[PDB]
């Protein structure tokens, strides 16, 4: 995955094949560790979803968590599309009725 | 020639010196002008043409979204905060969630989260508003010129003589336009484009190279992403929410969704409404009518100075019959004369040789000098039977027709079309400014609702024998002291006399 | 129908002897029903002399 | 992980360890490589998730799909409850309301 | 002594010869009896108890869930099948989900996925009915023996004298009890538990070890699951779907989820709610009156043929008053002459030693032989400036004592009162069956309706001039022709002769 | 108030003789306002002989 | 899997155990590989399913299809029923209903 | 003695003279005919049979498919064909689907596919029609004839003397049957199967060797596949897509399915339905009432030459009593005298010896010669208490018997229900040909509407008296001047001599 | 009931004598109503003669 830094925060595109694997990356504190558990990841396409995952003590165990690194809070982003079709899921089933008349 | 197959049809004939006519025109007839000595005239309205509308409001169906970021924080924070707020194209919605230690941080109470992205519209429709300085009405005018009745020209191009067919572009900014007919000469026409459908109330629905019409107490009821007309590149939308939808909160983020193509629901809700075509940017209407006045000073005929036939006159076939009682005469000239009138009488026997019916097209004549040609002319018999007689000499030929009904019949029926008539014809009708065509305007009017039923009645148009009925019938009014009886009968004289002054 | 068409042309054509005829009749019945009758026979023998 | 067969059809008993890795075990047909996505799984208890998960061809990628093999269809198993203290999740956040009186 | 602080104190006088006498029983107030040669007596209802109860249907707040299994199966294979499903302790839905290449089937359509799990109610709250012959009253009824009203007795354990006070359950199935208070004598009680509150739209909701009460329609209302009426150790549970939140759709699985505890939302909606206790399985209910019928026959004093006390008698402290314009007097007692009536009396003047008021409490009495004793009794005094003295001869003490208000005021109140209460007293007033009680009873309820106003008004209850001004007017409305003036005056007569004859 | 209670009780106590000096008072009266206040005088002169 | 021709035209008689498997024969222009993904295919009985599946451009993907040759079409047909008990699955449920009197 | 354990029982006298006698006849009942020299008839209608009925169409419930196939073009092709189209036993129907380059071809449009299956019919139910000459009746003729009355004789195997019962089949072929009673003689019956059950609105649905009755306009209603009755191996079908369920759409083929067996629903749908029983290809119905005319002309009684008993009678046992007051005495003879004719009478005291009843049984004898014989007789007691005397000399036996209700009581139920019987008898009651039996008809009718009341009433039959009677009641009629007064008394007159004259 | 039915059965079987019995007491009254009571009284002395 590559790793950034704009204006001091530091940004981890990760693609859709590092999906379900940690990752040793360096920061001003010194080597961080950061694990990623995203189920909703899809492949590289403008639709980016981001969400910053925070820090946290090693003794308590994530829950209903999909990101957690240990030196600082960590903003991850990654693509939401299927099979490089530079298309969305869209999958709402709304189906919004209007007014006949 | 274009009013022959018509299924409304009427008749309007005017004033032997009555220059000024006002008629009325309905988008799914036709209307025909006869006079004395002017020709036969079809005026006929086409289509409603709306150009250059304006816009009021445009909505999207179909949407895309792109770079969804959220935002939260946990009690003892504060309200969430991200950059994108401020932007008018990334739309957010804010939510408290429940958190814990399993969440991130301490204290165990729900927190303020926010989610926003983009917003940029792949498909849109869009709504114009109508105004009546755009419409701009397109009627044609044939005039009976003998013409071979052939149905081969159907579009503009050619197969059009200049001074048999014209078309006017009837505006709202000049209603005045001035017609030219080549040999025959030239009409003024002033129309007014009122009591038409409504616009007020009617919206024109541009969606996906299809239009529709809708109702304004409709169009901003509909629940969908808008915004109004403004040339830009980048627009700003409100209400786009109802066509993102959000995923319940997680733990610390939202993934928005955004929904399908929503022309399925569009075309379902438009199914019962009107639809209409375009062109470009243009729009047509097929529904409305129109109010006109015509000025006819410089109309005059062209074959009334030829001489007449010496050939051979054949039918063609067998001379049809209309809805409206008229019968259309098809015949084939042999010889070599050049244009001559043809000579055509209408009577009860072949002895007897007299003018029982009229002509409606005026003049007839043969348009080329060819060896064997051709020609047309529609005319209306007599209820009972008849005999048409075509040419002199030895040469003549006769034909039997037969036409049902009853005089009275028709005439009664005309009346009640012209009383309709002057009913619709309620503004505009007369003039009441400088004086001395206020008198010209009563004549006019009841001569237009009284003469179809004036000349079918009072006998066989001698001119002299009604002058005398109406001077016994003035006279009978006049020695009467009774109420109520020597009004109606000086007025009904004083019609009467009017009516056998004009043309019969 | 088929005389009354006839009949009414006839009038049309020349109405002043048909007015003759039927004023001549008009003073020659009885009764008012008497000289209707007497009126609508003169317009029925109008068309045909023989 | 364990792996069983109770009536013709295979379970694959995997613990929390054997998250997003593929294992390889044997059936009738021959040797089979299975590989499991599973972004629910939790630590063993009571509380156990089975689902079939199919057989597909290698020439296609998954789709919604956090399980699949290739040898047959094969039903895997997972407990789903949280740092193993015999308690589900059950973070649904209804609040159903019901009338006052 | 124990209806001495209550806000709600009635008073009940009975006929002379009257051995019966009905009352009504409220559930936070108190009834007082007095006669003429009975002893006072104070009843009391304390607590209404529901024993054996029948449940009727429970409620599950808070559920748990275990072993979520589900199947799925595309087009052209039919409906998916689990084993599970035939099994009462596995809830199933039903759903279709879009397929594909993707999913391992070709064909593209809609397939359907199944997905059960079990369901195990871990808290539940159960509701309960009450049947009239369930419910069972407790009655508690004191004497007035000048006990010393020392408050140190509060629960049964000891410091009770059995023939002081005494305790009685009544219940549906026998409403006739005999009281026994000892040296006093014995009483019959007949009460008839009707028209208290209604029980047949009242569930008892047992929650938490909580209790309320609820109404059966809404009791029903209720979206929860629920069992059939019946007592398994597993029941076959309704309704479950309420419980367990399935997701949107997967395309080979569908997860589900358990509610959290339903607790709060209960507690937020019985809000309005009125509350009880419970002790084991039995529930106590402090709303509902009673009416009851005493027979006092073999009831009797203690200390009539006590002789009087010849020793000292001295005030512990200054005579109280209640809200109801009572004395109460502590009288300490020196000497040692066993059990002496205690003389007492109320006067105008200290020279006048004439009885001007009445006493609630009948024959006081010390109770002990010690030297130094003490005892209480309750007085009533007349309106106005009084004197009460205690003791004779040269020892005997003084105090003074005023009261305001009016004596037609609290006649008026009386009567009222009175009115009041034989309204409440609609059914079970009158007995319709042997003949020789009907005017008993008419005379009963005139006399317990008149005679606080009787006594109150007619002077110094002399007993031979009242029958003389009832005979005088019993005269005078016999001597009346006149009609409306005979028939009123004698039935105010007898009525003062009845009066006059009871008890004054 | 503080009088009335006096009178009222003192009437309640010996009312015949009471009554007696009522109608004696009643016809000694002039007209029938005055035999109401010649009353009201015995009433009011009742408690206190002196 | 048996393979004749009766009319210019090739039928694949295909049992119940060749499920999900290509199969090759030969043809007037050559050897022709014909893959079958048959779901609802059962064993040999009289009720049997017969459809012709198309042939098609390498490369292009299926999309509805679930029986797929190259040489020509071939026409498919294999049983439908329940471990040959002569009995068809008949399982509509329909339940339809007549009126009572 | 078949008419002796029948609820629904009737009693038909006809006149002396009178040969012809008109009955009818219900399923659920019996006929008596006596008469004064005739031996008493049983006549009972036992089952309705219907046989040779053809049939009118069969429906399927449960079918079977087979050999499906289906048959797909995109675009640019046509419709879709199969050679199976053109059979009539296979069905298919055609649709279109969408298709694309995964289907095959190029163009991105949806073609037509056609899926057709075979169709055969595993188990069928089937439907007859009822017509009036495939009825047949059968009748069980008994006579009186002191037969022992036991019942161990209830199949036509054995114990049946033919001379003392007879079965007849009343056929619509002919209607006129003669019956052979062997000893009695012969009589001739012609029955009119008439005003029954409506069969031209039922029809006999056979379905699983069961069988009902249902409705021609409920029949047709059903919605399943059908076919008329052709005899043959295979038969065509109509309508049989509402049995086979096709899928929603493929775009290479369709798969159809078959529905599983419907005899639950037409079990369900039969619920409120009327049964039957069948025997091979006849059925049975229990419903259906007939009209009958009886010609009693060679009829004779067998005993009346006989001599009297000299023997012993004794009683066998407690004569019973049946629901129409009619009463069964058992006697036992002892003696060998060979066949006589039993004496007894019945009257009101032992001394008086008159008869006052009448028999059922006429000619009551002893069939055998044996020592010790037993027989039966049946009789009808007088209202009130009698005595029935059996034999002569000193051995006669005599027995108390009592019957409630009253003369004129069962006089006018009598009337009632012979009113009711010749409104019954609508049709073929009197005769309008040839003269002579006009009269007789009128005579007749009359006499079975009236005699049980004129032998009921009208004294002791004295044969002598009634004419008396009538005479003087035709005199009184006769010397009346006034209206409405001779009429009517003449009418009554004249009805009672000719009630006397004939039978009492 | 237990008597109305003996006379009913006594009078059907002699009707001549019944019948002569109550044209003699018809004659016999003062009264409508008396000669139904003398009737009646006929009637019912009519099983027994004692
Ligand atoms: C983060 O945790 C990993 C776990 O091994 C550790 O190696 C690393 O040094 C940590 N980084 C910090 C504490 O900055
Ligand atoms: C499943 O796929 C793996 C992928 O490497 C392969 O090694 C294995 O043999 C396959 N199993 C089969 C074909 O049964
Ligand atoms: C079908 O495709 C296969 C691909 O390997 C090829 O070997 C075979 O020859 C093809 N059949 C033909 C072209 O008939």
């Amino acid at each position: 995955v590559e790793v950034t830094k704009k204006g001091d925060t530091y940004y981890m595109f990760a693609d859709k094949k590092d999906a379900g694997k940690v990752v040793t990356f360096e920061t001003e504190s010194g080597p961080n560790r950061c694990s990623i558990q995203a189920m909703d990841i899809g492949h590289m396409c403008p639709a980016t979803m981001s969400y910053e995952c925070p820090v946290l003590e090693p003794q308590y165990e994530p829950e209903d968590v999909d990101c957690w690194c240990n030196s600082t809070a960590a903003w991850i982003v990654y693509g939401t599309c299927t099979h490089k079709t530079t298309g969305e899921t869209r999958r709402s089933r709304r189906s919004i009725t209007l007014p006949s008349h | 020639i274009r009013c022959i197959g018509i299924g409304n049809r009427d008749f309007i004939e005017g004033m032997s010196g009555g220059t000024w006519v006002d008629i009325v025109l309905e988008h799914g007839g036709c209307v025909t002008v006869m006079s004395n000595n002017k020709p036969t005239l079809d005026f006929e309205l086409v289509t409603t043409t709306a150009s250059n509308m304006a816009e009021v409001r445009s909505y999207c169906y179909e949407a895309n979204i792109s770079e969804m970021a959220s935002d939260s924080r946990c009690p003892t924070q504060g309200e969430a905060y991200l950059d994108k707020m401020a932007d008018s194209q990334f739309v957010c919605k804010r939510g408290y969630v429940d958190r814990g230690w399993g969440n991130g941080c301490g204290l165990f109470g729900k927190g303020s989260i926010v989610t926003c992205a983009k917003f940029t519209c792949v498909k849109k429709l869009t709504g114009k508003s109508i105004q009546p300085e755009n419409l701009e009405y397109r009627v044609l005018v044939s005039v009976h010129a003998s013409q071979h009745g052939g149905m081969i020209n159907n579009d503009t191009n050619h197969q059009h003589d200049k001074e048999n067919r014209a078309r006017i572009d009837i505006t709202a900014s000049a209603p005045r336009v001035e017609v030219e007919l080549g040999s025959f000469g030239s009409i003024s026409m002033e129309c007014e484009p009122r009591s038409g459908l409504n616009f007020g109330d009617l919206y024109y629905l541009t969606m996906n190279n299809k239009h529709w019409l809708v109702n304004r107490d409709w169009f901003h009821d509909l629940s969908l992403p808008w915004h109004t007309g403004a040339t830009s590149n980048n627009h700003h939308w409100n209400n786009k929410e109802a066509l993102v939808e959000f995923r319940e909160a997680h733990a610390k983020k939202q993934t928005a969704v955004v929904l399908g193509s929503q022309e399925g629901a569009v075309h379902a809700a438009l199914a019962g409404a009107l639809e209409a075509e375009s062109d470009g940017h243009k729009a047509t209407i097929y529904s409305g009518h129109l109010k006109c006045r015509l000025k006819l000073d410089k109309l005059r005929l062209k074959g009334m100075s030829y001489a007449l036939c010496t050939g051979a006159f054949t039918f063609a076939r067998t001379p049809s019959e209309t809805i409206h009682g008229t019968a259309t005469v098809e015949l084939q000239y042999a010889g070599e004369d050049g244009p001559c009138k043809v000579p055509i009488v209408i009577t009860s026997d072949t002895n007897s040789m007299a003018s029982t019916g009229r002509l409606i097209t005026a003049n007839p004549v043969v348009t080329e000098s060819g060896a064997n040609s051709k020609m047309m002319v529609e005319i209306d018999p007599p209820f009972g039977d008849s005999y048409i007689i075509v040419g002199t000499g030895t040469t003549k030929i006769t034909h039997h027709w037969h036409r049902a009904g009853s005089s009275i019949g028709r005439a009664f029926e005309a009346t009640m079309r012209g009383a309709k008539r002057m009913a619709v014809l309620g503004d505009t009708a007369w003039d009441f400014g400088s004086v001395g065509g206020m008198f010209n305007s009563v004549g006019k009017f009841v001569h237009q609702v009284f003469g179809s039923a004036f000349k079918a009645l009072f006998g066989g148009m001698s001119w002299f024998t009604q002058l005398l009925i109406g001077f016994l019938l003035i006279w009978m009014g006049l020695n009467a002291r009774g109420g109520t009886v020597a009004m109606s009968f000086m007025g009904i004289g004083a019609m009467l006399i009017f009516l056998a002054t004009s043309v019969s």
